[PDB]
Order: C-alpha cells, then structure tokens, then sequence
C-alpha cells in the first residue's frame, strides 16, 4: 500500500556508453570475464560467478 | 493434514535500537540551555 | 554504376602518444612543460575520455603514463647491495607506506 | 556545536588544485 | 606504556 | 633478464642470493596460429632442470681490485631505468560501447611526459598479478605484452582536461582546439590528411613526437629513427568505391 | 595559486579597488562628463565583495525553527492553541517571519 | 531516479553558487563539432534559449566536500544534509504554499 | 551495448546516499 | 547474469557529458539535405565521401 | 563479483584503520527522513546492530 | 540528485557560477591584448 | 565413492579488520603510520576494488573508515552547554 | 631538485659526475668493456623560450581570397598572413 | 646542447 | 562597524 519511487526498469535506450567512470582494471584473476575458463591439467573451471565460493581441492 | 504455522517472535530491538531519533540529522535531538538554547548534539548522517 | 568512397588509416604494432611537451617536441626525456612551476607545485587530478568503434566482442583499454622508472644500485662492502626506485610523477611509495 | 574540521589539504609551497589565467 | 600520554613505548633511552 | 634493474647490472664481489619464478602454464607461454585454448585441448610443460650461466671477464686482479673500490665510492654509484619507462593503466570497456571515460584523484605530475595508449581484446589480456588465470583461455600473440597492438586505429578520438575544464591540448592549439581527432569521419572543413581519414591534427601530433618532424615540412623519416615499432612504418591509408 | 590569490584578483577588479579609484583620474573625470552621451560605464567592473566577518554564525540556528503547541482545544468556534517561543541568546526573531 | 557527480580537488574560492535544471536529451545541441548530425529536432533548445521548463521535476540534491562535510552547513536548513525540494511523503509538516 | 563476458561492475560506485528511496525499487509504508 | 532489478539506475559515478558530436544520442540523425546517418554503428568508422 | 569504490584527495592525518562487512538490502534502514517507506524487513538489522 | 523518472533519455545542468572576467589592455595602434579568468573554473595553462 | 573436499569459513558477528599501522598491529590509538602522514598538509587519494562471491539479492559493501570522534563538551557559566566535535580522518562540519 | 640530482633524474651529466678516475677507466676500456650502459646522462630541456603561451594557434587554415578558371588552370589568391613574433617556415 | 646535458635554448 | 560590501 505504497508506492515505488515509480520505478519501471530504466531503459538504456539512447546509447551513450559508459555514462559513469571506469575503475582501471584490477589486476587478479576472475576480474576481466565470466567465461568457463581452464585449469593447467585442461580441466574446466567454472566461471567467477558461482560454485567457486566453496573452494573444491584434490 | 496440517501442522503448526511458523513460530514468531515478535519483540523489541536489542537495547531498543532504533527506538529513539540518531544519526539521522533530520529529526535529531537537542541539548542547552533553556533560555539560552545551544544544542549539546550535533549529528552527521555517517556516526552509527 | 554510380560511387561513394570510403577509407581507413589501419595502424597497428604502434601506440599512440600525446607527448606533454609544450610544442609536442621530444626537446628531452623529461619534458619542457613537465618541469613548469605550474605541475611541479600544485598537484592536478585528470579527466579525459576516448572514441572507439563499437566491437561486440569484449574490449578494455590500455592507457600509459610516461613516468621516470629511474633506479639506482650502490654496493657499500662486499655482498651488500642497496637500491632505491623511483617513480617521479607517479611514486611507487609514499608517506602512508 | 562549531562540528569543526582542522584538516587543509593544500600542497607545499601552498598552490591548492588550481587553474591560471589564459592570455591571448 | 611510557611517557606522557600512555605513548605504546620507544623511548629507550640511547643518549648522546 | 629482463628487468630493467638487473637486465645490465653491474655486479661486485660477494655471494649474492638469486632466485626468480617460472609460468608452467602452457597457455601463457606458448603461441598458437590460432589462438586456441591449449591446456583443454592437450598440452603440458614440465621442467626438468633450471641453471643460472654467467661469463666473467678475466679482467687481472690488479686492474679489478681498483674497479672495485672505484666504484664503491658513492658518487660512483650506478643507475638504470626501464626502457618503456611508464605506468600502465588497464581499462575495461563494456562489451560493445561508444566511449570510456578514465579519472585520476588529484595527484602531482611533477616529471609527466606524456599519454600512450591502445585498445586491447580483453580475451587476449592476462592479468598477471596472480600466479594463475584459469580464464585465460586464448593462446595467440597477447598485444599486452608481446608488442603487439592491432586495434589502435579504432579510436574516433580522444579528450583531455585537468580536473574539470582544462582541457590540455592547451591554450588552444590543435585545429580542434580540444578534442584530439584520429577518425574524424565527415569534412566540410577537410581536415583529413593523407588520402585516409585521419586529422591534420593528430597527423601533427603523431610524426611529431615519434620521428621529431614537423614545423618545417612532412618529409618521410630516415629508417634509424623509423624503427620496427614506430609510427611511419606501420601507417597505412587505403580506400575503394562501393555501389 | 596563491596561498592568497588577493592579488591575483585584484588585476580583474574582482574584488578589489571600485573604478571610480583605479581609473587614473584624470579618466573619472571624462567618463563623469559625457555619461549622458557615449558613456563609458559598463566596461570597468567594480566588484562586490560581501562582508567577511561578523555577519553569519558558525554553531547553530536551524533556519526556520519549528514551534510545536502547548495547547490545544476544539471548541467548535475557535482553537487555542499556545505555543512557546524560546528565542535564543545571540539571536533575534523580527516577528514577521 | 538519481544522478551521482562529482568534481575532483579544487581551489573552490569563489564558488558564488550551483544552478541546476533539467533538460530532455532529444533537445539539446552538441556543441563541439558544429552540424551535430544528430539534433533531429527544431523546438525550443532550453540549452541556449533560457526555456527550462523541467525544474517540476527535482526532488532532492545532496552537497558534500571532500566526501564527509555537508554544505547546507551546521544544521542550518529544516533537513540539514539534503536540499529538499519535492515532498511527496507530506507529514512531519513540511510543504509550503499550497 | 551488452555486458556479457562482462566483469560486474566496471564503474566507481557511489555513496548509497542515506536518502529515502533511493535504495530501492520496492513497496512499503502502512 | 547481473540484473539491476532492485537498484536505482545510478550508483555508478557520472561524468561530464563529452559535449562533442556523435555521442550524446543513438537516434537516426539526418544531413543537411535529409540524408540520415547510422548512430553508433559501422559504416560510421569509414571516410564516407559522396 | 567486484565493486571498485574512491575517496577523493584527502588528508590521513590521524586515519586509524579501515573495516567492513557485507549487508543485505532488503535489511538496511535508510536514516535521512525517519521514515522508509520500503524497508520492509521484521527481521535482525545488522547496519543499526 | 533526485530525480523523478522521465521515460526519455535527459540531462542535468550543473552550473558552477564562477567569476568570470576578462581584461582588454590595447597598448599600442593596433595591439588588442586580453586576460581571461575564471576563478573557481579556469581552464588556463601555463 | 572418490570425494572432493569442499571447504568452508564461516565467520559472522563480526567486522574484518584491516589497521592502518605500519605492522599491522594496536600499538596505540593514533596509530604509527597516522602521525607518519607528515610532510605537513598534505593529501591522498584512496581507491579500492572489493571482491565478492556473487549473491542474488542487492547488497550493501558498508566500508568503516575509521577516525577519532573526539568530542569536547565545556560549562562556563551555568546554563550553556558548549561543545565541539572535531572527527578527524574524514571530517565534517564547515566551522574551522 | 635534490630528489632529481639524486637519481640523475634531471642533474648533471654521466661524464661530469662520476669521479674524473671512472671517466678517464671508462674512456680506457670501451672499446672492450664498455660501461657508458651502466649510468645514464639525465637529459632535461629547455624550460623557458621555446613555448608560448599568449594563445598562438599551431595549424592555420587559409581560405582562398578570391579565384580564376581557364578551363585549363585554376588560380587561388591565398593571403599567408603570418602574426608578428613568429616564423612559417614555407616548407611547412 | 649545454652542460646539465642535453636541452636547447636558454644558453643564447 | 565593518559590513555592506563595494
């Protein structure tokens, strides 16, 4: 029985790209992509996104 | 076949935090003297 | 048929360079213009922005600044050696280190 | 409540983040 | 501690 | 070596301790014709055994002692520097966009010498501050550090200004005052230079700083200052029609 | 620039010496007498400096001070309300406001 | 619903005084280049022509030095750290005229 | 402009401004 | 798979607008004459001549 | 998976010491009206606790 | 800022008013000097 | 069956620390590196690039930069309350 | 500067430094044990007149005067005005 | 040159 | 005194 500040999911429709500063790239891993990535043996390491919070080890 | 709904346990906050008006300038305290009135509080908003 | 032109400039294996040299000479490694009283007593930050051709694929920048990375090794008695670097606009270290 | 601040950053010699005058 | 205020201490005295 | 501080070091007498750390990651440090991930597909680099060499000069003692307390004086002491000489800033753009801005806090720039900069494929940069990348995936040349830049003529243009409004080409010098063009693409004023689309500014400001020309007429660079990763070698303007 | 910057502002008339003063005098004079024809007015700034000390506080005073009641009954033909107005010390009101 | 800005360090002597409005992209020059292709649009520029006509809609602005401080300073305002000039949640009391 | 293979959050992020609303798009109130 | 789906489109820091053409809108615009142009896209990035 | 932040120049003279946590924030009360009409949590409010 | 949402790209406007005042100093038969400045927003090198 | 260990740290009702001291370590209050912010008045700018393990629900990082709070209340004559807050490390109030 | 002579940064040079002894040695034996490698010159330039800041532009554009057409020729009436205190070298 | 090595043109 | 400003 409220309102939402009328918020109706901002539509980034004109373009101009990057319209906030950009925070030189860290320099670590799991900071660039969200790509399934490869461990040395050839393995597949799964993305930064998930299933790396509970570090698996062999 | 049913069964008991969740138990909730509707209280106070610890210490009643929250209760009472800080760190939140807008409606924040005061503090002087009476006739001579000059507040004991000043608050920011980044005090906790 | 009938024509409109078009043209590109591919440049590749070099990087481009805004030398901060006054006339944009390269008069000395360290510039005219980098030693005026100017920059040399009142820090400045910096705001400055790029063009680039829209690439669907995943692209990141890549910006230098050209800063002294002198060093300098002495070896006070034999199997001792002390060096100290050095990074003049952009310091490597500083007071709160 | 004088919620004061004592901190100046300035810059030795003292120019504070500045700008000069452009002379044609 | 040391000193005035409780300084955490590195005032052993080496004195010319 | 290729540390700058210790690429040509000169060492004196006394045992020294030196030890240095080796990437096994295959994908790292082999290149493949096509970039292909090599540590999926198969690939493996074991290390067998890893010797330091070093060639004395059998300079006589005589001559060698007085070397040596010659250059232990401290006005005697040594210095290098690295060649690029310069920080290096990575900056992500988003996948597919128009501009990026950059911004540095309010710091002195006491000995500055100038901005150089590219674009790079985020897929074929290693972020080396750790000792692994399990997501650097491609395996071809890595513009980072190899050399190799291929993209930086994707720039339509470039702007500067100091800490809000000073703008540094400078009290106003370049044909566009303030924003320093490389692909400017449209002309009524005819500002592209060579039979390409570059600007007359930026093809003064380039050829300008790299072969020192300029001022006194474009005459093409003797090739002891055009070296392989200079400016001349690698411009190349082209064109043809379309219906 | 300058820990002071006075001087660099005095050399725009931004806040420094009114016209009537730097203009040597014998420009007054000629500017005073053909005003009511070519006149040479609205081209040598003056300034405006405001008053530095003694004019604002720096402890207190919210700006619009909020008055709750003291009282209050509904009658149906009025309502009383009674108020405490607690002006401060160093502090003036002008009951217009 | 929110625009964060910022300036870095500066000398702000003096900084006389901020004015804000708000004006639709569709109409507004690009003025670096002359022929902005892309003014597909005659109307009225509120840009250069002084025709501000979105100040209806502000709701709140929020002035901070060096990231802590707050320059509607000491308290002095009714709320003393953020310029308020839209209140659509009336109560306390605050909303002038009608 | 997609973000994909995008890192998540390339951008300075700014003070959550301590307003009242600016925090969320939700409902709310009595 | 970030959703912005309960933020106020606006943390991220905003900078000047670069106040030169080209980036301030990705609408078709239009030549002197009507010719329209492509915003963003390619065939933007080529010397176009006549 | 990252959240880069900056302060802008500053001066540390007495700076102690940084410390951090994380918050949910659907729990998280917003302190500059008294009233939030989109808190909506009965529950621990670890910001304020 | 707060803002209410608009469903159309648009603009703030965020005038610093600073002090801006130019010098005119023609000494000579045909020598039109100047001094621009712009105190709390100046964009001069030098 | 094989087994892949999986690890985990919780660690709750508590705040990560980091000190600002040169080791890092309580020494004292006004800590080591604090008064070796010398060469008088002079400024730093600080950047910071957080890590997380991506949730799903909005989050709120809640950095403590932490600074004296020192605040010095004074009676000088019967009915006047003075006082006078002075945080230091990132300051606040425009009445120097 | 000290904290620039230091590093050589800006100071003076490799031969002018060093004690006149290494000179004279390195001078000696460069021919096989070079060391001019081992210690850079610094290399400063010069500060003061070789810029100007009174607002000059780099590159002018000059428009044609006025014209002709012979319908073989083309003439252009171009007036290469340059300002005072400066030098076009006409190659450039 | 000159004899802070290397530059131009504040020696005449 | 000492107020007004000019």
């Amino acid at each position: 029985m409220s309102g939402s500040m009328e918020g109706n999911a901002v539509s980034f429709k004109g373009g101009v790209f990057s319209p906030y500063l950009t925070t030189r790239l860290p320099a670590w891993a799991g900071v660039r992509q969200n790509v399934m990535g490869s461990n040395v043996d050839g393995r597949p390491v799964a993305p930064a996104n998930s299933a790396t919070l509970t570090y698996a080890t062999v | 076949q049913a069964a008991p709904n969740r138990p909730n346990y509707i209280g106070f906050r610890d210490n009643f935090i929250g209760l009472m008006y800080y760190n939140s300038t807008g409606n924040m305290g005061v503090l002087a003297g009476q006739a001579s009135q000059l507040n004991a509080v000043v608050d920011l908003q980044d005090r906790n | 048929v009938p024509s409109l032109t078009q043209k590109k400039f591919l440049c590749d294996r070099t990087m481009w360079r805004i030398p901060f040299s006054s006339n944009f000479m390269s008069m000395g490694a360290l510039t005219d213009l980098g030693q005026n009283m100017l920059y040399a007593n009142s820090a400045h930050a910096l705001d400055m922005t790029f063009e680039v051709d829209p690439m669907d694929e995943p692209t990141l920048l890549y910006v230098l600044f050209e800063v002294f990375d002198v060093v300098r090794i002495h070896q006070p008695h034999r199997g001792v050696i002390e060096a100290v670097y050095l990074r003049t606009p952009f310091s490597a270290g500083n007071a709160t280190t | 409540q004088p919620t004061m601040q004592l901190m100046v950053p300035k810059r030795q010699k003292l120019e504070e983040v500045l700008e000069n005058m452009k002379v044609d | 501690a040391s000193l005035a205020p409780r300084h955490g201490s590195r005032p052993f005295m080496g004195t010319w | 070596q290729k540390f700058f501080a210790i690429k040509n070091l000169l060492l004196l007498p006394g045992s020294y301790t030196y030890e240095w750390n080796f990437r096994k990651d295959v994908n790292m440090i082999l290149q493949s014709s096509l970039g292909n991930d090599l540590r999926v597909d198969g690939a493996s680099v074991r290390f067998d055994s890893i010797n330091l060499y070093a060639n004395f000069f059998p300079m006589a003692h005589n001559t060698a002692s007085t070397l040596e307390a010659m250059l232990r004086n401290d006005t005697n002491d040594q210095s290098f520097n690295d060649y690029l000489c310069a920080a290096n800033m990575l900056y992500p753009i988003p996948s597919n966009a128009t501009s990026v801005p950059i911004s540095i806090p309010s710091r002195n720039w006491a000995a500055f010498r100038g901005w150089s900069f590219t674009r790079l494929k985020t897929k074929e940069t290693p972020s080396l501050g750790s000792g692994f990348d399990p997501y650097f995936t491609y395996s071809g040349s890595v513009p980072y550090l190899d050399g190799t830049f291929y993209l930086n003529h994707t720039f339509k243009k470039v702007s500067i200004m100091f800490d809000s409004s000073v703008s540094w080409p400078g009290n106003d010098r370049l044909l566009t005052p303030n924003e320093f063009e490389i692909k400017r693409t449209v002309d009524g004023e005819g500002y592209n230079v060579a039979q390409c689309n570059m600007t007359k500014d930026w093809f003064l400001i380039q050829m300008l700083s790299h072969y020192n020309i300029g001022y006194q007429g474009f005459y093409v660079p003797e090739s002891y200052k055009d070296r392989m990763y200079s400016f001349f070698r690698n411009f190349q303007p082209m064109s043809r029609q379309v219906v | 620039a300058t820990p002071s910057m006075m001087p660099q502002w005095s050399y725009m008339h931004i806040a420094g010496q009114d016209a009537s003063e730097y203009l040597s005098p014998g420009l007054v004079q000629f500017a005073r007498a053909t005003d009511t024809y070519f006149s040479l007015g609205n081209k040598f700034r003056n300034p405006t400096v405001a008053p530095t000390h003694d004019v604002t506080t720096d402890r207190s005073q919210r700006l619009t001070l909020r008055f709750v009641p003291v009282d209050r009954e509904d009658t149906a033909y009025s309502y009383k309300v009674r108020f405490t107005l607690a002006v401060g010390d160093n502090r003036v009101l002008d009951m217009a406001s």
